[PDB]
RNA sequence: GUAACGGGGCUAAACCAUGCACCGAAGCUGCGGCAGCGACGCUUAUGCGUUGUUGGGUAGGGGAGCGUUCUGUAAGCCUGCGAAGGUGUGCUGUGAGGCAUGCUGGAGGUAUCAGAAGUGCGAAUGCUGACAUAAGUAACGAUAAAGCGGGUGAAAAGCCC
RNA sequence: CCCGGCGAGGGGAGUGAAAAAGAACCUGAAACCGUGUACGUACAAGCAGUGGGAGCACGCUUAGGCGUGUGACUGCGUACC
């Protein structure tokens, strides 16, 4: 079963027994994630709904782990001109499990 | 059980040695000993007894059968050039490189 | 470079490279461009400042409590077995000696061992003074170090 | 979170048989184009050749409109003589008919290999004596 | 002992400029000379 | 004429698929013998069609 | 002091020509093409993480398009008459329903023609 | 070679009048990471917290850090109970870099931190070595040619007969 | 001892701590050519890289949507001095 949730200024999409991404958390591996903040539960069928935060939803999860990527490259660059330089960063995650999401 | 054959600074360049071997590339020994005996060249002779020596101290010594022996590695590489001066052109002196190989046979059980 | 001011040179643009000299320094071998030149790095060495840094070492040897100031610590002879064998009594290793009376037969001892040295008190070493394990003195060697220091 | 992508084993396409004697050249043309790529249904994919399955009946009689029909002669340059070579709209009708539908549809298509990976799914035949009865099509108005 | 434990006063070393390492470095080529005239080659022509 | 650039050690391969040392297709006994053959030529013995070759 | 030269080259040649791997030909064997090529690469890597998100929006645009045109109203119409809707902070990549169980949709459409004017 | 809408197509799918819409960039914004610096707090040659505008950048300045050869603590400690070197991978930092580890290896190795410098190559149509390439291409040096059988020899169209 | 022309080279047997020290013998890259494995290449085309990805092998993925290598296909896309 779909939802929709907020990570912060981004909006995700999950499921039900799914595992999902999203920018660090202050919550551990052996601690409760949940979101009284759905925007929608998808049910059965298509919902009507105008107003967010929907009172009879949850996505109830866990984080899973709590790492940090592999690194990426950033190069600022300009040809013929003698000008090359170059920034690094691998970012901080959390992974969650989601268990939650009523019928 | 596994048989290293060699005979380095033999008289081919070793890209004439690489168009007869890759003819024999896999074979087992049998089938390849066959495929160059009707090969009419002088190298197929010349590489003959290498192979063969390759195939007889495994049908001797420290080996026992020939049977599921197959040329596991079979490789040419560049032997020992001497140098010659090449007649050419408003006496222009360039080298002509005479070649030869340096044949490697490998045949195991393997 | 000696022995050949030749030019391989025959002009450049005749298809390759310029070929400058056979002395010229990327020529393979026998001289590279900026390689060494006699160097010595010494000093003046500004007395106020030397004097003055000695005195700030001379309270912290105290404060480490390294410095023993022995009186009249010698021995009959400027031989090692004997300085040594004081110095297994003493329990001490690796010490710097320091002499405040110049007598050969303390100053010519201690030679064997690897990490034990002898120095006189006129104008101290202050790289020395910072390694060893203690500085054994003598109330000679403060009255004339103090006396270089005023 | 990643987005969710579609694959080639998992695409249904069926055949549709699209009656076309009322219709004109462009607006059956690019109806198809769109749905021979699969841009009428949601592909969510960017990368798996979707579209649908086209059975076109007939089209013996679409008229082009207005005064296009007499100037369109589908220009060409193989590899030999002086000046560009054509064929007119007549030859197109009287031989292969389909052809003038084909070479309306190709247009629409991508630059080299995937235009023609869309094609090969478009058959229109000689005109009202299609051959896909035990295919069982969808009648498709547009 | 304490050795090996030394460093200059605050702000004392300038360490300055090496010039000539690395190409994505800032400083490299020409000296900060820029390109080509007379002050861009080693010593010679104009008089003080 | 000269050339552009050194080729890839792809390119040296493709140019040798087709220059590449041909089979024998097996090998031949004699019709008339239990004899090792030669295939479409007499033995050093003449046997082939038997009769006499090769008396030196 | 005679330094060695190029001991340290032979590292930074070795950080290059690793992330180099999976490359074609001499850009994994040479340092010289090795690092023309690690260069474009990072900065296409580095151009994508944002080009990626934008080529994927067009994509999600056409998929709610074909579900309401399904539905005989136009995308522009649609995403109008939601915005006019209350609230809803919403999404293009909302309607995975769009491709399969393509039964739903209509409480979306249903309200956006409700709102519209 | 259409090729003066980018093309198909369009005779309304055009253009014109009024007006609504959407899509459309690292822009506008929030989420999470972070740089420096003003204000305030702690109060440090290179900061961090609260709060804040900010952070595209060459020539060019200026500040800081890493490694490479060698010195000092290092005449010490670790070592055939597996050292330098070689190489694949993973961890980690902004980057330079640094660290772990299987294989390999048969003797060596080590910071911190300061100071000395022959101090990091990818180019000079650069210099030297190993060694590739176009290529299975072209070549048979006035064609004072040559034959095939037997024989020296293991072997012979070229020697010997 | 095996192969071979009295040859050349290599292996076996035996030597040693080691011959993965075998005589150009020190440990040993990369250029070089070959082997062996996994996977790919005949609706099929460009700085060969980026982003999305059917597939398959392996990792018991405690299988719990994950790690690895390669990758049909295809959005995007102009080398360094």
């Amino acid at each position: 079963m779909y939802a929709v949730f907020q990570s912060g200024g981004k909006q995700h999409r999950v499921s039900e027994g799914q595992t999902v991404r999203l920018e660090k958390l202050d919550i551990a591996t052996g601690e409760t994630v949940e979101f009284a903040e759905v925007l929608m539960i998808a049910n059965g069928e298509e919902v009507k709904i105008g107003v967010p935060f929907v009172d009879g939803g949850v996505i109830k999860a866990e984080v899973v782990a709590h790492g940090r990527g592999e690194k990426v490259k950033i190069v600022k660059f300009r040809r013929r001109k003698h000008y090359r330089k170059q920034q690094g960063h691998r970012q901080w995650f959390t992974d969650v499990k989601i268990t939650g999401i009523s019928a | 059980m596994e048989t290293i054959a060699k005979h380095r600074h033999a008289r081919s360049s070793a890209q004439k040695v690489r168009l007869v071997a890759d003819l024999i590339r896999g074979k087992k020994v049998s089938q390849a000993l066959d495929i160059l005996t009707y090969t009419n060249k002088k190298a197929a002779v010349l590489v003959k007894k290498v192979l063969e020596s390759a195939i007889a101290n495994a049908e001797h010594n420290d080996g026992a059968d020939i049977d599921d022996l197959k040329v596991t590695k079979i490789f040419v590489d560049e032997g020992p050039s001497m140098k010659r001066i090449m007649p050419r052109a408003k006496g222009r002196a360039d080298r002509i490189l005479k070649r030869t190989s340096h044949i490697t046979v490998v045949v195991s059980d393997r | 470079v000696t022995g050949s001011g030749k030019k391989p040179w025959r002009q450049k643009g005749t298809g390759r490279a310029r070929s400058g000299s056979i002395k010229s320094p990327i020529w393979r071998s026998g001289g590279v461009t900026f390689a060494a030149r006699p160097q010595d790095h010494s000093q003046k060495v500004n007395k106020k400042m030397y004097r003055g840094a000695l005195k700030s070492i001379l309270s912290e040897l105290v404060r480490q409590d390294r410095l023993i100031v022995v009186e009249k610590f010698s021995v009959e002879a400027p031989k090692t077995k004997l300085l040594a064998q004081k110095l297994k009594d003493m329990a001490l290793e690796d010490v710097l000696i320091i002499t405040g009376e110049l007598d050969e037969n303390l100053f010519l001892a201690a030679r064997n061992l690897h990490k034990v040295d002898v120095r006189d008190a006129t104008g101290i070493d202050p790289v020395s003074l910072i390694a060893f394990d203690k500085v054994v003195m003598t109330a000679d060697a403060v009255k004339q170090v103090e006396e270089m220091l005023a | 979170m990643k987005t969710f992508t579609a694959k080639p084993e998992t695409v249904k396409r069926d055949w549709y048989v699209v009656d076309a004697t009322g219709k004109t050249l462009g607006r059956l043309a690019t109806e198809l184009a769109r749905r021979l790529r699969g841009k009428h249904k949601a592909e969510y994919t960017p990368h798996v050749d979707t579209g649908d399955y086209i059975i076109v009946l007939n089209a013996d009689k679409v008229a082009v409109t207005g005064n296009k029909r007499t100037d369109k002669v589908y220009y060409h340059h193989t590899g030999h003589i002086g000046g560009i070579k054509q064929a007119t709209f007549e030859e197109m009708i009287a031989r292969r008919p389909e052809r003038v539908i084909e070479i309306a549809v190709k247009g629409m298509l991508p630059k080299g290999p995937l235009g023609r990976a869309m094609f090969r799914k478009l058959k229109v035949y000689a005109g009202n004596e299609h051959n896909h009865a035990a295919q069982q099509p969808q009648v498709l108005d547009i | 002992m304490r050795l090996n434990t030394l460093s200059p006063a605050e702000g004392s070393k300038k360490a300055g400029k090496r010039l000539g390492r690395g190409i994505g470095s800032g400083l490299g080529k020409t000296g900060g000379r820029g390109h080509k005239g007379q002050k861009s080659r080693s010593g010679g022509g104009v008089r003080r | 004429a000269v050339q552009q650039n050194k080729p890839t050690r792809s390119k040296r391969g493709m140019r040798r698929s087709h220059d590449a040392l041909t089979a024998v297709t097996s090998l031949s006994v004699d019709k008339t013998s239990g004899e090792k053959h030669l295939r479409h030529h007499i033995t050093a013995d003449g046997y082939y069609r038997g009769r006499k070759v090769i008396a030196k | 002091a005679r330094v060695k030269r190029g001991v340290i080259a032979r590292a930074r040649h070795k950080k290059i020509l690793k992330q180099a791997k999976g490359y074609y030909g001499a850009r994994s064997r040479v340092y010289r093409v090795a690092f023309q090529a690690v260069i474009k690469a990072g900065q296409y890597a580095y151009r994508d993480r944002r080009q990626r998100k934008r080529q994927f929006r067009q994509l999600w645009i056409a998929r709610i398009n074909a579900a309401a045109r399904q539905n005989g109203i136009s995308y522009s119409k649609f995403i109008n008459g939601l915005k006019k809707a209350s609230v809803e902070i919403d999404r293009k990549i909302l309607a995975d329903i769009a491709v399969f169980d393509k039964v739903a949709f209509t409480a979306l459409v249903e309200k956006a023609k409700a709102a519209l004017a």
